């Protein structure tokens, strides 16, 4: 991308018929860390005491 | 034909190439993607999950017991509980954790780290603990008076069983080297010290266990990242697997 | 044209790391961010700004080198069959378990959906394994389960009317081809807590999920080889979905088709003589 | 010339390539396409056509007779007529049918299958038959009491000569493996059992033939498909044909 | 540009398999979907939903791997002429009947209209058939019926003023070329219930349709060969129309130009000892 | 096609003059299974009795 | 450089290639095109021009005389004048004509052909002639009764010297094979027979020449075409010309 | 990578290629173009400039004197002054002129040529001269009676010192061959004859020089051109220059 | 595949190529660019900075003293202080300066140069100096009378310690050659002479230092440029550095 | 140019950065033959006598 900073901007051009032929995907996809870090029924806000 | 000039790098195979390539089964139609819980898009979602430090790495301790730092009733004031060189590389206790094992695959790191400690003594067992982070330049702090001069939290044992010492990203540069490669002087990237001290003492009712434990846990903060993939040192083989 | 627009996907890596807000001192009984409870199973919520006095930091670091695509998106060795001169035929069973680096990288997840780019480097050598000159075509035939296997260099199975084949030269550029996600399942499985068969609980069929196994690559030279050929088979994983992260492999791998380990000395990190000094 | 970088896979010949290539007769003008009846665009149009199972595969039965399952007057109740492992691969009776011979060219299959049975006894010959499909996990059902617990139809011999047992796609996964490759444990894909039982008995007027036949027929339902072409096992040659 | 739009055809494989509608129990004398009559010659009309209680299933599976194009649309071996060093000349009669895999795939249909991509791999070897080095141009000449055939390596027929030729190197990339549907008929015929000639009923001209035969490929090296050359001729069938499906070949093929079979043991599937056990 | 599910979407680009040069066709064409499965003068609806 | 993948057929030379190629004299400016009479754009303009059949191919006839079929005063009724197998290939009389020599360069043909006959007897010489075309399936017609059952014209000698028998394209297929290649059974493409008969007789005044001639001529109709270029059989050389 | 098929002519070097090629100094910025008088864009600007014929090529004449054709007082009528075969090739007098030396670099020529003659006698010297151009087909004209039948000018010596005989492009074809290559019969391109005759006589006052000179000059007309570069015959070397 | 014709220069590696090439780490995200003082975009920003001439290059002078030209009290009139051949190449005093060391990397130069001189005598020390630039064609000026005929400045020692002699670009051509390559006669590019003379004398109070110094400094003007990179002569090695 | 007569019509496409990389120029440039054929202060029209 002739460079913004940490932004790689790519035009993936597949020359073949099957999508599997395309090169690797460069998108950043959504991160939901809280399904692993906060996997609890009741949210615990940072400023609260956790138990009770 | 269109006139061309193939240049240098013709016919090479680079393992990190990003090129399209002909599909050997161009008519295949894969099975649909179904919903599965826990989809991961980025390995820093794993690095932000707490894992247990193999913190009791004393010679002779084997198995599950390497995960519990001893904490005892002291007969002297201001004693030291624990000492740990802040390092994502090498082979010390951080190296076998989730964050440490991810760091084995990377060359460089940046960001804040947090250490969560859980006390395991009886309900009736009390104590106060000082957890210190010393930025680099010197040695491990020798006494609690010297360690307190750094970043530190003071932990009171109670109903809330656990504490966090956030080790903040304090650094001359935007990134550090994961490894401690000697020939390359990567000790340049020394990242400081973590020490644990008795702030008062562990106190027990008569005839209770005079020894309890801390389970140390570590994870990355949301400001953390890794660069440069590299081979994992301790995942080797001498033969093809059969 | 719009039709050519269909063959182009603009895709962007511009996700940043979290920044830092300045904070000041707090003297209160209201807000206690440092008090935690690891028993819940939740990771600590305390942040930098609530534990010390911070400055403001504008985020500048990317996260893309740890995206699952980037982490898997390079080629690794997965098969090294040797074609001898006695029969001029060899094969490789297709799975990523002979060589430990890719297998250990995959062990961070349970289910993985991907495509594959395969790359084959052929190298000719003498009996004493010194590089030598040999120009010859070779044939790699995909033989799926239930297709008859070639038994010789001249077997009429190499017709390849229905098995796909790639023909390339030993001293030419490397053969390369892509493969879609081929499992009968909706993902591959890195680990399997079950049996390969009903009405059977043989230990040799524990942990064997046959929907990971898509068959064989078979290799001949198109004439009888004068020198032995070594094929190196590289796989790059691409267009990758990953689910359910795991504790990664820590003990060395010992067998291709199960997780057996030594476990003689229960430790991973190195020892020291005292917990209060280095 | 335009600068280029030929990469890996240069000059290879892949048999499934989808590439244009120069025509050795670029001025040729073919004969027109005329109308012909029965144009086929997809081989699953053939797979949906019923064909006869080589169902009477008992050792010693040769020729056309392998196509008629015996059905007799029974002297005991609830007897078994037929048993068949549901398999598109291997070498059992389904393997030589239209659907089975197409499955020989493919590695994987999905969808519902139907089996149509035609009774061939005299007009005066009566009977009722139970046709059962047992999902996998165990063995072939041992008695009609066990077989009836599955999917099943009950057939009354009469003016409408034929019956359909639809074997529905009942499966943990979206696709199964066609083959039963042992080294690869493709028995993982075991697809269940088809059995036939006397629901009442075959009954005849005095002096009629005490034996008649069922002609079994099989075809794919419209929800059926195949993946991964593969070589047919039993279409071989030891020499070039002259 | 629109002119370049003429050279691009957007073509789509998105036909799905049939789905499933939920159904409930039926107790009636009105609707009897399970009662059939195979005597009519019609296949059963009964469906899943009318025989058992079904759930709803959204269709997700494609059908494209069994489209006639995909089924034939790969390369298969059809000719393997050997060029010896004594005369340095060979030929291959052009038809898809020497090698059984493509022939058996074609036996599913009566009439077939297609184009062909031919691919030729040349391999040099010694008298003991071990791969060897030989760099030489070779010439493949299409010789149609009635054109004089070359009799030697230096015959002036190889001028090729009107026969098309391809020149390629033995140790270069494979020669490849396409061919339109060339029959004088409006399709090719996989099977022919007639005679090649009027006023003749010789058994050797039964089943011979000469409109399938477009002639010969002739092969020389441009100099006299030092080692024998084996040409492997691959054909990929493309742009395919198919009519009138058949019972596919079941007995092994025995002869190139007729359907003769052994038929000693009349069975196809394997035997068992009892119809009521496996 | 950088992917919908089971939809392969291809731009066949022929570089040569003759249509026979083009790569293989990826269209799915119409299926009329009933010319082979229901090849009878009188339609028999599924819920009816076939004979009479 | 633009990443590329050279595929199979790289560096081959096909004699029917249609590719642009660098000009060794890119600044040359040719002489203008002037008007010349008789520009030909398509060789079927030549094939529609009549030429003389080498029809009197009897052993012993040499030179110009091979172009005149004898016609005599008959002493018997319904006699045969000529017989000719309808063939564009082979080596019979049609093979040396303009249409036949063009057919030597092609493998396949379609369309109607016409044969124009010119009588060369004296002004006073009379006669009527039957020209027959018999579609294939059998032999040459043996007598005028059998030949008349086919397509035929009846020619009266008179002021208009010439007649046309149009041999129409009557054919199971859209195209036939030019050659009669035996190993390939191209006799499959047998195209029928042309025969000439006395419809009445040739009659002369006393003492006139009792023998005259027909000059046969042949050409293609506008519905005619050729396919597949092929080498001409009889244009050979044993040495390079010096 | 984009699939490609390198064809014939790959990796060849043709000396007349018109292709772009990578610059070994891509950042260089040349000195500006300044005005210089006499810029030439096309070598036919040089060919239209008159130059002196090496016309007095008689054996024994050396140096500057080869540029002056003798003209004398005649003692007989209608005598010949000069004869010259019209040829841009070969080695006769036209070959060393500006037009002739350019023609050495080319294979073919077209257009009109002019010859300008300058008389160098004394002011008092008179004469009339016939300059003839004879189109090809025969020999050089033998006498002034035969030469006058062609294109010709008649020159009167006087104040205007010079005359032009325009040799017009008179030719069966649009172009002629420069060379007279014998093996290739390029004498086919014979372009005619130029001859000079005394129309009256050279006349002098008593005791004046009885011999004077013509300086012949030649150039191309604006309708002239050259094709096909070719190597110059007489610019050779036996060794590399040191 | 797209038909192509790779041409000459295929697979060559030119060190000045300007081509894109595949990145071995295509997912890497570098550290941000921070502000640093003194960013340089063009090495002619360095060439316009004054540096000290190694001007006192007399045999026997070592070290820092080579940077001070002696200036003394004279006992004779119009004496010479300094002489210097104007040359960016070679090995004389200009060659080791900032401008001279940049010129070592380049083949050609153009533009004006300035020389700034700083007097270092005591406050009480007076003098007047003539600084001359002589365009090429002859030798170094022999006396102050000859040198004054050129471009020159006259310097009065005083409060403003320094003077500039601007050596203007005076040149037949737009560029000169940096080097004095003998085999190639690059003395063609001789650029003239710089000389320094006593305009009056250096005068001192009694008992002061009778010798003082000039520090000469040189830099390029804004109209200056360099062409053609070339290897630096005096930056060599006989072995790989370890 | 797929052919007008003596008109070569070319699109010179340079793939490299420096103009010197481009192929050779195919333009016909202006011809002023008279700076060499008529290099004289006073024009002499064809129909006039040159001297005087
Ligand atoms: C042969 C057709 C040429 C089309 C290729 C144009 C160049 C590829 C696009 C690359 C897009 C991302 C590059 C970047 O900005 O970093
Ligand atoms: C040669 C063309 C078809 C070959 C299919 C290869 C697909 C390989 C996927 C392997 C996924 C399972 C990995 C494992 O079991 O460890
Ligand atoms: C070499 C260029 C012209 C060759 C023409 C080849 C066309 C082959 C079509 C064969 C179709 C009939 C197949 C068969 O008879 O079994
Ligand atoms: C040299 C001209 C470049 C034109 C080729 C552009 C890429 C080919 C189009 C491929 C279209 C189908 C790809 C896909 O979406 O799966
Ligand atoms: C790779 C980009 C393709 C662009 C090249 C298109 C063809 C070159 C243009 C040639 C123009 C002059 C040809 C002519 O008309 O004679």
């Amino acid at each position: 991308g002739a460079q913004g900073g940490s932004t790689i901007n790519y035009n993936n051009i597949n020359y073949y018929s099957h999508a599997a032929s395309a090169a690797q995907n460069k998108q950043d996809f959504t991160q939901d860390p809280s399904k692993f870090t906060q996997p609890i029924a009741d949210v615990i806000k940072e400023t609260a005491v956790p138990l009770k | 034909g269109l006139p061309t000039k193939p240049g240098p790098g013709s016919y090479q195979f680079m393992t990190t190439d990003e090129d399209c390539s002909p599909c050997i089964l161009p008519d295949f139609q894969p099975t649909p993607e179904i919903f599965i819980p826990g989809k991961v898009n980025n390995l820093l979602e794993i690095a932000q999950v707490e894992s247990i430090l193999e913190a009791n790495n004393r010679e002779g301790v084997e198995g599950v017991e390497r995960y519990v730092i001893p904490v005892s009733v002291q007969d002297a004031l201001d004693a030291q509980i624990y000492a740990l060189r802040l390092e994502l590389g090498g082979s010390g206790p951080l190296s076998s954790s989730l964050l440490g094992t991810l760091a084995k695959h990377y060359t460089q790191w940046s960001g804040s780290v947090e250490i969560t400690c859980m006390f395991t003594g009886t309900f009736m067992t009390t104590g106060k603990v000082l957890l210190a982070y010393t930025p680099p330049g010197g040695d491990m702090p020798r006494n609690r008076e010297e360690a307190m001069l750094g970043t530190h939290v003071i932990w009171d044992f109670g109903l809330q069983s656990s504490i966090t010492l956030v080790i903040p990203w304090i650094s001359a540069s935007h990134f550090r080297g994961v490894s401690n490669d000697d020939v390359l002087n990567y000790q340049y990237y020394a990242a400081g010290h973590v020490t644990i001290w008795y702030q008062t003492n562990m106190v027990i009712p008569p005839g209770f266990p005079n020894t309890a434990g801390i389970i140390m846990m570590i994870a990355a903060q949301p400001n953390f990242s890794f660069r440069i993939q590299k081979d994992r040192e301790d995942m080797t083989q001498t033969a093809i697997l059969q | 044209g719009k039709m050519l627009k269909d063959a182009i996907d603009k895709q962007v890596a511009g996700a940043l790391v979290a920044g830092t807000t300045t904070s000041t001192h707090s003297v209160a009984t209201d807000s206690t961010p440092a008090l935690q409870a690891a028993e819940t199973g939740a990771t600590s919520t305390a942040r930098d700004e609530s534990m010390i006095e911070t400055r403001t930091i504008v985020p500048t670091h990317g996260i893309h080198e740890t995206s699952v695509e980037s982490f898997f998106g390079r080629s690794s060795l997965v098969g090294m069959p040797l074609l001898a001169t006695g029969t001029s035929i060899t094969h490789w069973r297709i799975d990523f378990r002979e060589f430990v680096q890719l297998r250990a990288k995959m062990s961070w997840f349970t289910y993985m959906r991907f495509d594959v780019e395969f790359t084959i480097i052929a190298t000719s050598s003498t009996g004493q394994n010194v590089t030598t000159e040999q120009h010859t075509t070779y044939q790699v035939m995909y033989v799926p389960p239930g297709a008859p296997v070639p038994s010789n260099q001249d077997s009429f199975q190499w017709q390849s009317g229905c098995n796909p084949s790639v023909f390339a030269d030993t001293d030419g550029p490397p053969a390369q081809f892509s493969v879609p996600f081929m499992s009968s399942a909706n993902a591959y499985s890195t680990v399997y807590d079950g049996y390969a068969r009903f009405m059977d609980t043989d230990p040799d069929r524990y942990g064997i999920l046959p929907s990971n196994f898509l068959g064989f690559m078979y290799f001949r030279t198109l004439e009888d080889a004068a020198h032995q050929v070594r094929f190196r088979i590289y796989a790059k994983i691409k267009h990758t979905s990953c689910w359910i992260p795991r504790a990664p492999r820590q003990a060395p791998y010992k067998k291709r088709y199960n997780l057996v380990f030594s476990g003689d000395s229960d430790r991973i990190c190195s020892n020291r003589a005292s917990l209060t000094s280095y």
